[PDB]
RNA sequence: UGAAACUCAAAGGAAUUGACGGGGGCCCGCACAAGCGGUGGAGCAUGUGGUUUAAUUCGAAGCAACGCGAAGAACCUUACCAGGCCUUGACAUGCUAGGGAACCCGGGUGAAAGCCUGGGGUGCCCCGCGAGGGGAGCCCUAGCACAGGUGCUGCAUGGCCGUCGUCAGCUCGUGCCGUGAGGUGUUGGGUUAAGUCCCGCAACGAGCGCAACCCCCGCCGUUAGUUGCCAGCGGUUCGGCCGGGCACUCUAACGGGACUGCCCGCGAAAGCGGGAGGAAGGAGGGGACGACGUCUGGUCAGCAUGGCCCUUACGGCCUGGGCGACACACGUGCUACAAUGCCCACUACAAAGCGAUGCCACCCGGCAACGGGGAGCUAAUCGCAAAAAGGUGGGCCCAGUUCGGAUUGGGGUCUGCAACCCGACCCCAUGAAGCCGGAAUCGCUAGUAAUCGCGGAUCAGCCAUGCCGCGGUGAAUACG
């Protein structure tokens, strides 16, 4: 029962809010219930294209909502109908009728979410965890990366008995606050029961 | 050192039934669920069940019980 | 003592006023 | 957070007393922030994860 | 000298890593000691045990459960209980099927929920002169696939948290030693808050930790004048009020500054002792931050989730009660037991915060809670607001009292549909125990302890004496 999330660690330097904008106080609670819908349903339709985050602004009536993804592809869809039928329904959720963008994610294995994905994926595959944290974590290392970090959580192989499988090299000093980690989260549901994975990525310092 | 306010309150269920009676007769006995209404002159005589919760106690009441809510004369809880 | 509703000190302990502790 | 108690929300509670807050995201009672609508818990899950702007962690 | 029946999956040797020792050496921490104030006694608040109950919902269990989940239990919350009801349901998606379909307003009954009943209105798509027929959404009845469960399992789990422990540690790569578990490194000497650094060394490096980069408080500067000031002059209803001005205070962004840098002494070095200059030295003060792992630690009742179980009820709606029971026991606290004090009157100095179905200046009524009226404020510009201890003046004169305000009677104000169970606040009367607390036991090393007030979160109101913050005054002691 340690070790405060990394982002939020950082929140002030070398890391920085996924929504920013400024409201009052008979305000906030709204904007962000709608800034959470837009995850929620952004989340549940584009996985498949593997978005690594959701970037929200605001001024006036109108929203940015800049959506990483490492295959662009998939949101744009057949000559860009994808996006359009998107923007429907962002427009049918919150009548603002606002805007959307689509930046694409070079080297998705160096976004610490996008590695949490793929592992969890992997795990839900019924892979060797094991073997998949280690070459997860190679990949990832193979390319930039200055440091590497994979944990995956209990009943490993469907076993009966909760276990933490380990792997990580480079340098991951989670204490420094100058660090710059990306880190991230994915789920993994399967048969038995539920899997965590937690993704640490160091890359640069100041 | 009780208090309550100016416009006192008595629940309408049980107080256009009671000078329902009263307009007829006396009749016999009442079933209440609301034991947060106070009582009134036109009461008296009557005879009210409440509900503790549990089941309804025939409450008899007098001149002398005039301002207190029925739920004083309906004991909640059983002790020893 | 602080304690006490009809002294000076007990309405500021309670946060109250009154005629033990003016407004002015 | 049962799902019959989500009836919460109610244009007709029927008296403004009985009308109480609830998470908007886990659907907790109890400990809601009236300022974001959330609870305590989501509250500094959102925290740490940056999706509360200009919400930062406090020291001095 | 020396058997057998019967019986076991071992008995045993040496060495390895640990853990332990009423074994040794060295060294830390309010650990003891030194000191100051407490708890244990009293009354009350609150949580828990137990008992009681229709129900007193569930959880938390030594530190690390017990003012904990609860940052607001009258209804709601609420998960418990009694009673009156509802079932393709309070919520999601879909299928078959008769009929009506969008929808609006009534009546009966009722504690409400619910059940029942009556009346308005027949737009869409297609075909037809019309009558009318068929049809999509939607809504009501009947059936089907499902919802739902705060029902169990935290040893089936995720996530998050507590804990040893902000403790000085835990490991890896390559090399070397050992048949091997393993060792070396990481041991030793010096030093440090530190596996911090230095020196040495079959080791050479490295990672997670330490430290640093982040925030606040300390001194100064630049940038800026709706806060500030007869610093400065003019006016003054003499109030920074008017003119006027960014010098000062402040406000909030950037930046400087401290590194054993300089001097003496010791030392091989790192560093130690002292001194200068300086607002500040040897980590300046306080936060954030908590390693490999341990406790089959806590939580399926915040959320998620495997398995199991109930599906005219283990689901669902409502009225009422209960979570507030009281022979008792414990924890955490509040107010005290007084003269270094209590009371009344006048008068002075703060910081951080909140404020539109909001804070509420000021006027009137009221002894008061408060009510009526009403200005300002999207708030460095108005309000909460009074800061209190403090100072000056006066009263009390050692007594259960002008100490202490529990208990109880009566009369009221406010919130709220509603204060019986079970709110807070005002006023009158009442005026309890308590004379510094047994065995035992707790916190704190400096602006700390002690003491005094102030704000906030949740919230209509409030059981807040709780929590989280803010400043005022400001100690004692540490041989060891
Ligand atoms: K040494
Ligand atoms: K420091
Ligand atoms: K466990
Ligand atoms: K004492
Ligand atoms: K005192
Ligand atoms: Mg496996
Ligand atoms: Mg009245
Ligand atoms: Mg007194
Ligand atoms: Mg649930
Ligand atoms: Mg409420
Ligand atoms: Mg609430
Ligand atoms: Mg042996
Ligand atoms: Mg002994
Ligand atoms: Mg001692
Ligand atoms: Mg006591
Ligand atoms: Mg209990
Ligand atoms: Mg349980
Ligand atoms: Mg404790
Ligand atoms: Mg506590
Ligand atoms: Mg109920
Ligand atoms: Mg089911
Ligand atoms: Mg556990
Ligand atoms: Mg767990
Ligand atoms: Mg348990
Ligand atoms: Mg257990
Ligand atoms: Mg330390
Ligand atoms: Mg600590
Ligand atoms: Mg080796
Ligand atoms: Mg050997
Ligand atoms: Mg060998
Ligand atoms: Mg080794
Ligand atoms: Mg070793
Ligand atoms: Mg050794
Ligand atoms: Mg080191
Ligand atoms: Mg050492
Ligand atoms: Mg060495
Ligand atoms: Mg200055
Ligand atoms: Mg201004
Ligand atoms: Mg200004
Ligand atoms: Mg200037
Ligand atoms: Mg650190
Ligand atoms: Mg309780
Ligand atoms: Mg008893
Ligand atoms: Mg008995
Ligand atoms: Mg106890
Ligand atoms: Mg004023
Ligand atoms: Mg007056
Ligand atoms: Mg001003
Ligand atoms: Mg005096
Ligand atoms: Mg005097
Ligand atoms: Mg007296
Ligand atoms: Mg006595
Ligand atoms: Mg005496
Ligand atoms: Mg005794
Ligand atoms: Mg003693
Ligand atoms: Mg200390
Ligand atoms: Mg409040
Ligand atoms: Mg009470
Ligand atoms: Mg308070
Ligand atoms: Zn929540």
């Amino acid at each position: 029962g340690n070790k405060i999330h990394p982002i939020g660690f950082r929140l002030g330097i070398t890391r920085d809010w996924e929504s920013r904008w400024y409201a009052g106080k008979k305000q906030y609670r709204h904007l962000l219930l709608e800034d959470q819908r837009i995850r929620g349903l952004l989340e549940k339709e584009l996985y498949s294209a593997g978005l690594a985050r959701v970037d929200i602004e605001r001024a006036a009536d109108n929203v940015a909502v800049t959506v990483h993804v490492a295959k662009p592809g998939v949101v744009i869809g057949r000559g860009g109908e994808r996006i359009r039928v998107l923007r429907e329904e962002l427009a049918k959720l919150t009548g603002k009728n606002v805007a959307l963008n689509v930046q694409e994610v070079q080297n998705p294995n160096l976004s610490a979410p996008l590695v949490a994905q793929r592992v969890a994926e992997q795990i839900e595959r019924r892979f060797a965890v094991r073997r998949a944290i280690k070459q997860a974590v190679q990949r990832v290392m193979e390319s930039g990366a200055k440091g590497a970090k994979v944990i995956v959580s209990g009943r490993i192989g469907g076993a009966e008995q909760a276990r933490t499988e380990w792997a990580a090299q480079g340098r991951v000093p989670l204490h420094t606050l100058r660090a710059n980690i990306d880190y991230g989260f994915a789920l993994a549901r399967t048969t038995y029961g539920v899997l965590g994975v937690k993704a640490y990525i160091f890359l640069g310092e100041v | 050192p009780r208090s309550l306010k100016k416009g006192v309150f008595v629940d309408d269920h049980l107080l256009e039934k009671v000078l329902e009676l009263n307009a007829k007769g006396e009749k016999r006995l009442i079933k209440t669920w609301s034991r947060r209404s106070t009582i009134v002159p036109e009461m008296v005589g009557h005879t009210i069940a409440v509900y503790n919760g549990k089941q309804h106690v025939p409450v008899y009441i007098t001149e002398n019980m005039v301002g207190h809510k029925l739920g004083e004369f309906a004991p909640t809880r059983t002790y020893r | 003592g602080k304690g006490d509703r009809r002294t000076r000190r007990g309405k500021i302990w309670r946060g109250t006023y009154g005629k033990y502790r003016p407004r002015k | 957070a049962r799902k019959a108690l989500i009836e919460k929300a109610k244009r007709t509670p029927k008296f403004k007393v009985r009308a109480y807050t609830r998470c908007v995201r886990c659907g907790r009672a109890r400990s809601v922030y009236r300022f974001f609508g959330l609870c305590r818990i989501c509250l500094r899950e959102l925290a740490h994860k940056g999706q509360l702007p200009g919400v930062r962690k406090a020291s001095w």
